[PDB]
């Protein structure tokens, strides 16, 4: 059996809120550049439509809901995501001092159309803030990444 | 993945590909 409220669709709704501007069900091609370029890496703009390929769920480069983090969820362990704890580390540490604050991380996000800002979103970082310094340390990747 | 951490993980998701 498998059920899904509104905790479990938050979070897969979190990741359609920044690839989709309105959330109509259906993202462009064009808007994973939009979170590359959020994530400071970003492909060329073939380079790019080869993402949606991976999965081809119509062959056009457009994606539904339930068809894009299929393909993509069984990525996760189809590699090594211990290379990659260090990676969102070295990605999201803007000054390098080990801990990453929200105020510019949404300010960072909000280029994509985000109807949340940089600063009121803080109050999230206490889910993951366990050094309390209003900002993510090293020690909640491997809680949060590692252990799902 | 929750609120915060599926943000994370989704910049984890995006540069794996």
């Amino acid at each position: 059996a498998d059920q899904l409220t509104e905790e479990q669709i938050a979070e897969f709704k979190e990741a359609f809120s920044l690839f989709d501007k309105d959330g109509d069900g259906t993202i462009t091609t064009k808007e994973l550049g939009t979170v590359m370029r959020s994530l400071g890496q970003n492909p060329t703009e073939a380079e790019l439509q080869d993402m949606i390929n991976e999965v081809d769920a119509d062959g056009n480069g457009t994606i539904d809901f339930p068809e894009f983090l299929t393909m993509m969820a069984r990525k996760m362990k189809d590699t090594d995501s211990e290379e990659e704890i260090r990676e969102a580390f070295r990605v999201f540490d803007k000054d390098g001092n080990g801990y990453i604050s929200a105020a510019e991380l949404r300010h960072v996000m909000t280029n994509l159309g985000e109807k949340l800002t940089d600063e009121e979103v803080d109050e999230m970082i206490r889910e993951a803030d366990i050094d309390g310094d209003g900002q993510v340390n090293y020690e909640e990747f491997v809680q949060m990444m590692t252990a799902k | 993945k929750k609120t915060f951490k599926e943000v994370a993980n989704a910049v984890k998701i995006s540069a794996s590909l």
